């Protein structure tokens, strides 16, 4: 009873968002670079680029099937499978998912550090495009979640899919105790109706076919303003009940099973707000922000590292993480008149002049535009 | 449905299928591939396959196939089958081998 | 390395997933019934003219449930026909005990199920259930078991 | 299993569940024109009056909100955008910012006409031409990709896309649909419950000797109904003690809202979106949560935008505008208060002449600086 | 049964969760140097050097296996056996499991009191590679936890898992729990259908098969608006039912007994805020913070002193690790007003001059960035 | 009982019982990491740089870790630290301050060979030499007084304390391991509870002329279970009213929760350690109670530390610090932060010099005041 995971993912929705928002809001939050000359032809020539799409759905895959590819493409005088020249060339990138990637050539050099790595990477796209050869500079791979080293080389050093065994039967059960929640609740009462000799009728005659379609009108007929007649001698109706009671609570319980395993908590899991507090919510949310960046600092700064030096002629810079906390316009323009009264109220009288105080107050993200100048 | 419970081969009786390699597989005190007593067993009813045989001599293209009381392919066995040879005539380690072509009852 | 087997046992649709063929082009003459054996009446332009199976004639293939191509209930005259060449199917039947397995099966007039004893055609498969006080066997069609005669 | 060879499934199911209840109208709706609607300002341009006289010119947003809304639906939609151009349509377009219109069609209506994999271009992998079939009886006319720009869904497995001819999914997977369907399943069985709260027995000794359909059994019939509908609280009903006996039923019924409001706390938490959007019921124990549930609403509408907006900015700007380098900006999707909003003005005003007066900031920068958020207070341009 | 813990780390969610959620974060958590010429610099070499997966990783397995070691290549001219000379190079670190270190060569003389301590390190990979053998310069070991000195010695000076047969078994009887919840509901309610004679009927035949067909048939048809007829004389139809409550609390002590055993508190296990109080789950984080603080000091710095000696030519150095809160942009916007303001308050009026304030306003790290020079 | 030879059996009940259970372990384990953890400060240095630069040089700090512990778990541990001298480690120790070397045995490797009961010195009563025996086939030896320290844990009566040889208990006493021991049984009776909710009967006539371990129980037993596994709520079960009943019974739940939780309440109790440390988990009913819990945990751990910590000090810094008179004060045993430290220092450099500026109070001597109250304001010695 095993089912792979790309139809479960593309048919049920609980799946999609607990594959899906964690990746693309990570993506979404930004970044800032340093050490950089300027930041407006930056954005310019990233959005020029403008692969963030091929990005998320990079990062997406890697997360579900447990391994991607990104094949970046430079404007080099030379055949793919030869290394990267230094420089800082872009012209495309594009995604494979784990199935089209395979490892051809084997290092162990002990001179070099660079032993047991793969050093040419054998890519099969298919749709009838003969597969080829890359050499390793011009692939950067997408890998999942830690897995045991004895589990790793079984699986050719690639993570595993996110969607566990614990996971994918705990979803499975939900749907369970949801229908058998609606069987509960359509089996509430019970009519019976009994009659002296109803067995001596036959199979499937015109007197069945008469007496049920008589039992149908009559039933369909009931109710409180309206009441039936019954024979004393030979026949009788009751009427059998049950109640229901706690059904709610347990499914409310077979959810939690479900954040417990997912790790996102509710408020973005069943996106339901607690309604009894103001202001635990957003605790709730630092709490979120404070576990994606964790998990954004291991694996979406490789792209960083792979990709802003190929497009950066500059020799030394450094990422920043935007601080993922939402803005809001009054606090903001609080912050910015702290800032700014920070800035220039107790350097009247020492050292620190105009040429590197405008690049204190236009480093701090402002809305105080500024031309460059003295 | 149409779920069947299948056993050896006996005489005077009528073959199904044959039993193929698949991941339920057991073994014998004679480090022999088996099927146990109880779970799934893989049949396959058309096609060609390889299969046990006793016989001393390469079966001719074409012909019927004639099995043995314990299932297995014999040159003049007594049960009459409709399958037919493929032509393949080999010998694994101490183990005879032909390639059969099983037609659907 | 297994075949799946299919869920709603209704007559007229298929049993398995095992090998299977669905001849599509085709067209009805007089009223068809899910379930029952049809024959071929004639060709034209690489369209073959089925009916409903008289006394005498050589079965083909037995009539295919869709939800799309029949919204009456049946198959109509003047109508596109599927039509099931090869494989397990369930059929509508007149007999009252299952027959022995593997057997060879008889049709009688309508394209109904009436015999267990025929000398040579498709094969009972197994299957036998009930329904609307009467009963539906599961038959193996192959595609050429049943021969014209000259 | 059986199935056509022509695979079609987001192609009648999905548009009569959109088209006739109502939660998918409002499940697939309330976020696009929102996304639309919340503005966007340019960084780069000499001046914005301009820019929005142009775009309240060309008035292409109701374009591009159901755009995206069948882009949302069926998985994928395409807008194709006319330019002044004295070419055959076949033809790429000369660098240049001109348009005189943009009209969108949806998934059904486009296909790929030839496919070009050259190794040395990037494009490989590109279809090059796409060919249209517009309805209204106008024939098909096949357009270089330079033209139309093409919007998905959302992501699936390259697997399923491949077999989609690179095309997104329905928002409406079979999940949320039938926990959709089961929801008027469960309050009808609430409403029969609610009818079959008491019945009512009648035995009368000998009544099976009543002829069927005739006058006798509609005579006694009449009378059992109008002895029925008379009967009440403030009155009473005789009858006899050999022969007939009356007795009435009675079940109990609770918990039903509570189950009620369970199933749609599932839908909310398929949907995605969350109460007060929803179901619009505000929570009422509470004075201001309903403001950070909208603030996280905002996160996820915002979240999406960034994944589909901004394509079709990217591909319309460069059109319109004759400037060369320009950035987009979104504006802060949270509504303020003429209170707040006359507050952060006059912090904002005082934040930026406070202590300049003492630098080399000048008039010609800081007029700039103030105008630049966009302020109540109108400014000439001048020194 | 279920003891392999190789199996069960990588077959259950909670163990994953419950292994690894602590090492990641602390290493994520930051950390500065003091005794440095400067830190742009550090920074360059650290993120040019990008070790932190492998730091991660190799303290998941520590935690996890009682044991892990890490090797460190460095740029000298002698064979890997040889001890390390004084230095500052560094060429790359990997990582190794407790399943492939041994011990060769013992030191037990007098003067040294290195007598007792490992001195030859056996290096068995595996990989088809010969293994081989490493100085005690060179490799670094972490462990598990601490034990009672004889189980130490029982296991050559190796630690124990974190997965300990309470927190195992614990973790067992919960599935077991929900389990008998799922048949719980399940078998809310059973209807019965007592016909005398029914015993009659021969096993496996077409009248038995018809029986339990038309059985199966009246049962899908049945609900509150539909009403079922039965024969007085010879059958009658009964259902029974029993109640559910008080599940929910019971799963909830279960979850409160993995919680206290672990030692990680619920705002992080089963992800649910308390809800009903405000500001108290930010108390709760930072005893959490206080907890990991404790831990982190016992285990984390030793691979600070292992390899900062290694890349760093400055002579004496201090380490502080980062007090980990998380920065509100609001609030460190205060917090540097009132820093600046501290700074220069009064210091006009004494000794203290530029040359230390400028030190002293860019030493508790500020958004203020400062050219050096006076 | 029987045990292997290879384990000599010395108190591997309890340390089993340690190594195993949970609840000990953080028992045990919570009081003395946190304590040496919390770190202290020295006066009457010239200075504290070097002074942390000697100490994590040495890094000694796992080795008083596990000496602590088990010197509380044992009831008794030893130190032993060898200096740099040209002297057998059996003589007393001349004046010096050096350190090479020290390391830990637990309570079972060592003992007493020489006595002391000269009137003249108040130091008779006390051993003199100590006979160590680490075992791990090298030879036993013997340390004069001065060169290790005996820790010792909780205080008994002199009546036990001599038959101990002057060493403490067990912090596991006989209470304590039977109230932890009965949580378990707890919860394996609330699992069975929880199993035996429901129970059903099948009663049949003459079911019992059957043989056992035949063919036709073997059938019955067979059908029995796959009739039990397939009902439900959907589904129902036949019977034969003459012959057959199928009958189901059902016991309720309640106040199981409440129990484990008094129990949990006597263990907390009778540790001494409370519940948001042990149980680790928030009260939740309030916002600003937990802080003072917590503080009340820091004053009993103060108090704790008082009298274990300080012998170590005292036993150790003699050896390592060259000047003659010095003080070891504590840290305020207080989680400081952001905003906190930020206005405290703010407090400070104002209180410092805002009314210093009229007296004899100067500025050579407030630097030092300034900067001795640890800042996060770096400052170079010097006027």
């Amino acid at each position: 009873a095993s089912y792979h995971v790309g139809s479960f993912y593309n048919d049920n929705a609980t799946a999609k968002r607990i594959v899906d928002v964690i990746p693309e809001e990570m993506v979404t939050a930004g970044f800032k670079i340093s050490g950089v000359k300027d930041e407006k032809e930056f954005k310019s020539l990233w959005d020029s680029y403008k692969i963030d799409p091929s990005l998320v759905d990079a990062l997406c895959w890697a997360r579900l099937y447990g391994g991607a590819a990104i094949v970046a493409i430079i404007n080099d005088n030379r055949m793919l499978t030869s290394p990267v020249k230094p420089g800082a060339k872009l012209e495309g990138v594009r995604v494979y998912d784990r199935f089209a990637i395979t490892i051809e050539k084997r290092v162990t050099n002990a001179r070099s550090p660079r032993y047991g790595e793969p050093e040419i990477y054998k890519v099969s796209p298919g749709d009838n495009i003969q597969p080829y050869l890359i050499h390793h500079t011009r692939i950067f791979i997408a890998d999942g979640e830690r897995v045991t080293p004895q589990m790793r080389k079984q699986n050719q050093g690639w993570g595993a899919s996110v969607l566990n065994k614990s996971l994918i039967d705990a979803i499975c059960d939900y749907d369970y105790c949801e229908s058998l929640a609606t069987q509960i609740l359509r089996r509430k009462q019970q009519a019976v109706w009994k009659v002296k000799g109803l067995a001596e009728m036959c199979d499937d005659d015109d007197a069945q076919y008469a007496a049920r379609l008589r039992l149908a009108q009559v039933d369909d007929n009931s109710g409180v303003g309206r009441a039936i007649g019954i024979d004393a001698e030979t026949e009788e109706y009751d009427v059998l009940n049950s109640d229901i009671s706690g059904v709610p609570e347990f499914l409310s319980s077979k959810m939690d099973r479900i954040v417990s395993l997912s790790g996102i908590h509710e408020i973005i899991i069943k996106n339901k707000n607690v309604g009894g507090v103001s202001a635990s919510q957003n605790t709730a949310l630092e709490t979120f922000y404070k576990l994606v960046d964790r998990k954004r600092e291991e694996d979406y700064r490789p792209l960083l590292e792979f990709l802003l030096p190929f497009i950066v002629d500059e020799q030394e810079w450094s990422i920043e993480f935007e601080p993922l906390s939402v803005p809001s316009k009054k606090e903001e323009s609080e912050i910015t008149k702290n800032n700014v009264e920070s800035v220039t109220k107790a350097i009247t009288e020492q050292i620190i002049d105009l040429e590197e105080a405008r690049d204190t107050l236009r480093s701090i993200a402002p809305e105080f535009k500024l031309k460059d100048g003295n | 449905d149409g779920h069947k419970l299948v056993k050896a081969l006996t005489t005077g009786t009528t073959p199904y299928g044959v039993a193929i390699r698949s991941h339920w597989q057991t073994v014998n005190a004679q480090n022999q591939m088996i099927y146990e007593d109880g779970g799934a067993i893989n049949v396959m009813t058309s096609g060609r396959v390889w299969m046990l045989s006793k016989s001393t001599e390469a079966p001719t293209f074409g012909s019927a196939v004639k099995l043995d009381v314990d299932g297995q392919e014999k040159s003049d066995g007594t049960i009459e089958t409709t399958w037919t040879y493929a032509g393949g005539w080999t010998k694994y380690k101490d183990i005879q081998l032909v390639e059969v072509q099983l037609h659907q009852l | 390395y297994e075949n799946l087997f299919l869920r709603p046992a209704c007559p007229g649709n298929i049993s398995d997933t095992s090998t299977y063929n669905i001849d599509g082009a085709c067209v009805a003459q007089g009223d068809i019934g899910f379930g029952s054996a049809v024959q071929v009446v004639g060709i034209v332009d690489g369209v073959k003219v089925v009916a409903a199976l008289p006394d005498g004639g050589t079965p083909y293939g037995i009539a295919f449930r869709s939800q799309y191509e029949h919204l009456s209930g049946k198959i109509l005259d003047g109508e596109v026909c599927n039509v099931v060449s090869h494989g397990r199917v369930w059929t509508l039947t007149s007999l009252g005990e299952a027959p022995s397995l593997f057997s060879k099966l008889q049709f009688g007039s309508g394209g109904v199920v009436t015999g267990g004893s025929g000398s040579a055609g498709w094969t009972f498969a197994g299957g036998f259930v009930k329904h609307e006080d009467g009963y539906i066997i599961e038959v193996q069609v192959k595609q050429n078991a049943f021969i014209a005669p000259p």
